[PDB]
């Protein structure tokens, strides 16, 4: 479990960097939405975020932040395969693995997700902007980290 | 939000200004090209202080470099951080000042500065809340001294109520490396006292003394000499740009350090003189620091505290340190320094705490003060300037250009006016 | 029907207001977003159910509003209740009153009109400010003056940072301290004061924390503040009003400077290990150790005293415990008023906060008093202000700012009057 | 009802004090955490003499401790039963003395006792009516003899008419553990005879003798030694706390065994002793106590009482026994021992009976005594003190700290009046 845990700690450092650059990420998301001129629907797809970064990215720092966020998502997707082969698990473990796959899925939505109690992303982002436009993209990382910690605790409590 | 413009003159600050703009770029996580690869957005809120934005997400310098000898411009342009300055910031002339105050002022300076003054409106009018200007120059070199003081004259008249900060290197007792130093300095300090808000004095000899007795660097090249001088003025400006638990702007230091108008020469210092081999031998503690801000060795001039008189002291602390331990120990040291600080201003000192440290260091302090013994730094020039005029030295390089002999006698009285005021109000 | 408008000016006072309003959201149980009639006094119900406090944070510098704009409590506040000026006053009363202070006074009163119209019947205002710097001193003066002219007789309470006698981070504080106390003499009605040093000192020998921050200073200040206005917010056994202790703590409208004290001030394990009773929460109030103003209650005489209680308490002990106090001999009141008290009882105990350092207690109390002990403390403070004018130091900054040379002589007569008015009281 | 305060002085006082509140917390059923768990209800009825009520059924000692060595105070902090002591009830100084009397009293005494009286008055006004004070001080130690007198002096000047029951350790022939002990002991008696209500002369040598010859322990460390000393203190102070068939509170105890305003030294004894050979061979009855009451093997002071007489003897017998059995055992020996006692005071023993026995024990007996055998202990203490001034040795430290030589001679004026008053009635 330590081999996946090293990548988990690296992803924790990367998520800390993204939380520090949350304001820059929000500014980049607003600039991409203004360039795409489609503010009616909220951001819901990782594929939509990638398409926003490919064409509707304005600044070099914004492009770097979008690339860092996409690289964090790709590293999470790559570490999901290594976490899958750790243990066989129970039916609840399989359900949580399917939930992790759905959370890493680009086609699955993100607006219905919300930040956890330790996270302060809701306490940082704007009221209407996170309520209706881009709350889920900010909140997806901490819920995924909490689910990974819960899965690690479940595997630790589960006998091999 | 708050913006202040930097003008550069002389080859001296051309060597600081590459190192000085290294540190602020280092503090803001900026690549040598000029783009951004950082961790937090906190610096980006007040990264606009000394830069402007550019299209395509780029940040351009607010630093204009002027010299009459184009050699140091291109070297700065081709230096380690040479591809960052925007290419109209450089202005270069033809005939250098030649360490002559006269040569760089009237017959050669006037042709350059009119094109330079057009660059001043291009940089000043871009800023919304322009607090003032800074200028790094030299008293030993001709272009930094003579042409710099002309800029001091022209900018203040057109922009009357701003803040003028000058970080000037001053002549030394035993590292006198130019023959005309009491001619160059006196023809500048005749206009420096008259027309400058903030003046900082840097002594070369103490910088050699700092890197020897406590740093023990093996080869103290000018990169090391520019390193601390940049770091001191980096810590001066971080309270204007970076938020701390107790903040102080640049005018905040300007109002309280200056009781009388003609006394605005400042003596600075930098605290962590930690060596390369004894980092783990030092308890990184503020009870180590206060005897390091007020030791017999950590000053940056040839002005001993027992030969001096501390009017005002600003101790800008940088890093994550507790409030109460610092505030009591600042109360501690003023008490035991009974005869070292002045008596007719009780509660002499300002503490200043900025939360964010410099990189690679937990806590950091800068000791900045005004002392009367800067006149003892000046009286070395004053005992050298008066006797040298009696034997009629070096007039042809000056009086052959066109100034009368009478205002040279005014300067030795005007420089005598300055040291008279320190001695009168000492008691 | 009872409501208030809170004002915060000055990077001391506004930095208190962050943790000050931290308590009110926690005490009323309202989220930092602002979503879920004790809460109607301060917050304002948006039609969607959002609660916006009726508090305005105005400072001329953008370094601290942006901290509020980047704080945890971003979603709490209306977009226009935070108004930021261009340039801070920077330890200059007249600059913050004449030249800079006139720029955004029209903006603050525009926000004052809007918070006034929402109240069909109004109790009082709560400004928060400091005596040290420029903006929290200079601007708050004429802000107090124009609210005095605009509004007839509503309650005017002032929370001010008193300059500590030994430690004083400002250098031109005595020119700032005297010039503000001139303006507050004629149009300020209640002036609560806290001084830095005793706040630093008393949290050492009681909280026993080696390394605190100003956040510890605010929450120590905060429960003093909240206990004053808890009478408006909630019901209890015996409730007071803002106007009531205004009549109590100000026996003479020329003298409106009371001090503050708070109890129990003990740590967590101590409250575990010491028994919390009604007897022990009132004897510490008349101990001299917990006096959080740098003056001697043994020297001064308690003219008018206010006591507000919190937590679990029975009025039988309240009448019993005060009988111990009146029969003591170390605490000496005035001769002309043996009935110098105003005692109140509130059921709601103070609540600990996440990230706090205090304890959770059974019962609590804020000790308020008007006394002449600060007159002897102002004898030293007048001595500091006398010494600034013998040598005519520091005047030339203000001469071009807009004030007059004879205004220091009148203010010298004013502090002579204010010291003599206390000296007329003690006869 | 009646509340009491425990002063403490000296490093040696800590080990006496820490074992004391270790012994008496057990006999009421108190854990070091501070949660009472017991069945006896009479303990909580009279628990208010010593402790102070806290939240949630916790009680905190009224113990005041003064010292100049934080290292032993750190041990008291790290002690097992020391975790019930109150934080500011500790009064600990950073500067030492050096086992000399002057440093604790004059130089370091000018600052530390201001922190003591604030602790006292904090504890004093929270009580109903304060019965008095106890201080465990010393004569051979510099710090305990030093501040102990100034602890005595200012409280007597603050408190006019109360009780002052102290426990002080006296010099010995063979357990001489300080050279300037005769310097320290004699001038400490100068502040004792004028200004102390009760002091109990416990001698170390008998404490060693009883653990060797009488309790027969193979390795009796000091924790055994303080186990005797604490129980001697509690035998004095169990009648004030516990009801008995014949109760005698401390004030009338202070009335009865102090006949004169000065000659109020005491010589304890407490012998419910049982050797590790002899758990079952004893016949634990009231008559066996009486033979053990006046056997020399049981008393705390290294003196032979056959060279004198007992002045006043109090025999507090605590346990289940009948008064007719109690008095008659002593009634016979008052008639029988016509020589060993004083003749000017007939009926030389007045007793007291307590019902509740100590924990871990069935029946126990105390002793309080003033005697006319303490001359030669007082005589031998004086004779070197005179002899230490003939060569004038060791006095320049006391002299060099600003003091007079006459203060060493004025005690010899006062101590000789002490020993000559014992000579008057003998
Ligand atoms: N109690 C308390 N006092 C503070 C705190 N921070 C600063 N001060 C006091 O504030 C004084 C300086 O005034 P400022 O806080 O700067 O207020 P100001 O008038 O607006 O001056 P500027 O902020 O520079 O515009 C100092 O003398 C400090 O004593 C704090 O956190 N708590
Ligand atoms: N400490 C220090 N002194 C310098 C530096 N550069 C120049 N100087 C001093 O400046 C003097 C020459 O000034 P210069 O740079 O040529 O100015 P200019 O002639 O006006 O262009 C010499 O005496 C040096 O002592 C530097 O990087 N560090
Ligand atoms: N009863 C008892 N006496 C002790 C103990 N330890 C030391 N002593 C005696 O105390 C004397 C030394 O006292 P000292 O420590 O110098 O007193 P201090 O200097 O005030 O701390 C020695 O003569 C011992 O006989 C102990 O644990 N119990
Ligand atoms: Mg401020």
């Amino acid at each position: 479990m330590n081999e996946v845990k090293e990548s988990l700690r690296s992803i924790e450092q990367k998520y800390k960097l993204f939380q520090q650059q949350q304001l820059t990420f929000t500014a980049a998301l607003e600039h991409c939405r203004e360039n795409a001129h489609d503010k009616i629907r909220p951001i819901s797809s990782i594929g939509q975020v990638q398409s926003y970064m490919e064409h509707y990215c304005n600044s070099s720092t914004d492009r770097r932040v979008l690339l860092m966020f996409l690289d964090i998502c790709s590293e999470l997707n790559k570490l999901c395969q290594h976490f899958e082969a750790v243990h066989s698990g129970t039916p609840v473990t399989n359900n949580l693995l399917e939930k992790c796959k759905t959370l890493v899925s680009q086609s699955n939505d993100l607006s219905s997700l919300r930040a956890k109690y330790p996270h302060d992303v809701v306490n940082h982002l704007s009221c209407d902007e996170a309520r209706n436009h881009y709350g889920g993209v900010v909140s997806l990382i901490p819920l995924i980290l909490d689910l990974m910690k819960e899965w690690i605790a479940h595997s630790e409590k589960l006998p091999r | 939000m708050r913006e202040i413009v930097h003008l550069q003159a002389g080859q001296c600050g051309n060597q600081i200004g590459a190192k000085f703009w290294e540190v602020i770029s280092d503090e803001h996580g900026i690549d040598p090209t000029g783009t951004y690869h950082g961790d937090s957005d906190l610096q980006l809120e007040r990264i606009n202080v000394y830069y402007n934005e550019a299209t395509g997400g780029k940040y351009v310098p607010r630093a204009v470099l002027v010299d009459l000898e184009p050699g140091t411009m291109d070297s700065v342009r081709s230096g380690p951080f040479g591809q960052i300055f925007r290419p109209d910031n450089f202005v270069f002339g033809q005939s250098g000042a030649g360490n002559n105050w006269a040569k760089g002022h009237y017959t050669e300076g006037a042709e350059l500065v009119d094109s330079v003054l057009d660059v001043v409106r291009k940089e000043a009018e871009s800023c919304d809340c322009l607090q003032g200007f800074q200028l790094t120059h030299s008293l030993g070199g001709g272009t930094g001294s003579g042409m710099g003081t002309l800029l001091i004259s022209k900018i203040r008249e057109e922009y009357p109520d701003r803040i003028m900060n000058t970080f000037s290197v001053v002549p030394s007792p035993k590292v006198s490396d130019t023959v005309v130093e009491p001619y160059n300095a006196t023809l500048s300090v005749h206009q420096l006292v008259e027309n400058t808000d903030e003046t900082y004095c840097i002594d070369n000899e103490a910088l050699y003394d700092i890197c020897f007795r406590t740093l023990k660097l093996t080869t103290p090249t000018y990169g090391d000499l520019n390193h601390l001088v940049s770091a001191t003025m980096s810590g001066v400006t971080t309270c204007l740009r970076f938020p701390g638990q107790l903040n102080a702007d640049l005018r905040k230091l300007a109002v309280n350090m200056v009781p009388f108008p003609r006394l605005h020469f400042f003596m600075p210092g930098f605290a962590p003189l930690t060596s390369r081999g004894s980092q783990q031998y030092r308890a990184l503690t503020v009870p180590e620091l206060t005897q390091q801000m007020f030791d017999a060795k950590n000053m940056m001039a040839a002005c001993d505290p027992r030969h001096g008189r501390y009017l005002t002291v600003a101790a800008v602390f940088r890093g994550r340190m507790s409030m109460k331990e610092v505030d009591e120990q600042m109360l501690n040291v003023q008490n035991k320094n009974s005869s070292y600080f002045v008596e007719w201003i009780p509660n002499n000192v300002k503490t200043a705490v900025c939360d964010i440290p410099p990189r690679g260091l937990k806590m950091s302090a800068t000791f900045i003060g005004n002392s009367t013994a800067i006149q003892e730094l000046f009286k070395r020039i004053s005992e050298q300037f008066t006797a040298m005029f009696r034997r009629k030295a070096f007039l042809h390089w000056y009086t052959g250009e066109g100034m009368d002999e009478m205002e040279f006698t005014e300067a030795e009285s005007n420089m005598n006016d300055l040291v008279s005021e320190y001695q009168q109000y000492q008691d | 029907m009872r409501e208030c408008i809170s004002i915060h000016v000055g990077q001391a006072g506004v930095q208190i207001g962050n943790a000050c309003w931290e308590l009110y959201c926690l005490e009323h149980g309202i989220q930092p977003d602002g979503q879920m009639d004790s809460f109607n006094t301060f917050f304002s119900e948006t039609g969607a159910g959002k609660h916006v406090p009726r508090a305005v944070f105005v400072d001329l510098e953008p370094t601290v509003i942006d901290e509020v704009r980047t704080g945890t409590y971003r979603q709490l506040f209306h977009p226009e209740q935070l108004i930021t000026g261009k340039e801070d006053a920077a330890n200059n009363y007249a600059r913050g009153h004449y030249t800079i202070g006139k720029e955004i006074i029209d903006l603050v009163l525009d926000r004052i009109r809007k918070l006034a119209d929402q109240c069909t019947g109004l109790q009082g205002f709560l400004v928060f400010h400091s005596f040290g710097g420029g903006t929290g001193s200079g601007f708050t003066s004429l802000l107090m003056e124009r609210l005095s002219v605009d509004y007839g007789k509503k309650s005017k309470l002032e929370f001010s940072i008193y300059p500590a006698p030994q430690v004083s981070t400002a250098v031109v504080e005595p020119y700032n301290s005297i010039l503000t106390t001139h303006t507050t003499l004629e149009h300020s009605d209640c002036a609560f004061m806290v001084d830095n040093e005793a706040i630093y000192d008393i949290c050492r020998r009681n909280l026993d924390i080696e390394r605190p921050t100003y956040t510890n200073l605010n929450r120590l200040i905060g429960q003093i503040v909240s206990s004053i206005t808890a009478s408006l917010r909630f019901d209890g056994a015996l409730n007071v009003d803002l106007t009531e202790f205004q009549t109590n703590l100000v026996p003479y409208p020329r003298i409106h400077f009371p001090l503050a004290t708070y109890a129990p001030v003990i740590s967590a394990e101590k409250a575990y290990h010491e028994q919390l009773s009604v007897a022990e929460i009132t004897n510490a109030c008349f101990e001299p150790a917990n006096q959080m103003v740098k003056c001697d209650p043994r020297h001064g005489k308690y003219m008018a005293c206010c006591l507000l209680y919190r937590g679990d308490v029975v009025p039988k002990d309240v009448n019993a415990a005060i009988a111990t106090i009146k029969t003591k001999r170390t605490i000496q009141f005035v001769d002309w008023c043996p009935t110098g008290f105003k005692v109140g009882i509130n059921y709601q105990p103070p609540t600990v906060v996440p990230g706090g350092d205090l304890a959770k207690v059974q019962r609590a109390v804020c000790m308020l008093s008007n006394t002449t002990a600060i007159a002897e403390a102002w004898a030293r403070l007048d001595h500091k202000f006398d010494l600034m004018y013998a040598k005519r130091a520091f005047v030339h900054w203000y001469v071009g700012e807009g004030m007059e040379e004879g205004e220091f002589s009148e203010a010298r007569e004013d502090m002579a009057a204010l010291e003599k008015d206390y000296e007329e009281v003690g006869v």
